């Protein structure tokens, strides 16, 4: 909520942070109905190379077990 | 990118129709374990013929 707050959403916040005082499940459709305005904002159509390095980032390393990949 | 080697042991197999009977062993020379060889030699009192 710092980071979305920090974005600069004002109400937003406010809506997550006054359920928690309750937690219920009555006024809880309001989140469902926040997490689908999430997805009616659009796609993030940015480019093939740097979509695939969100992928093609790797940290391979001599130190795990085998005693795991093994069994695997 | 330098991807490890992760090698598992595999077990090589084979099924009975694929088992391989038998090379007989015909002899190859005669098993040696010494040999001669020439050697000085010394008298009593040390000294060489």
């Amino acid at each position: 909520l710092d980071n979305m707050r920090k974005a600069g959403l004002t109400d937003i916040p406010k809506m997550i942070q006054d359920w928690l005082v309750d937690c219920s499940i009555e006024k809880f459709p309001l989140m469902a109905k926040i997490y689908s305005w999430s997805f009616h904002v659009g796609f993030r159509k940015q480019k093939m190379l740097d979509a695939a390095l969100d992928q093609l980032k790797t940290e391979y390393t001599e130190d795990v077990d085998d005693e795991m990949y093994r069994e695997y | 990118k330098t991807i490890p080697t992760f090698e598992p042991k595999e077990s090589i197999l084979k099924k009975l129709e694929d088992i391989k009977p038998e090379q007989v062993k015909k002899q190859t020379k005669l098993f040696r374990i010494f040999e001669p060889r020439q050697l000085p030699v010394y008298r009593a009192n040390g000294e060489k013929e």
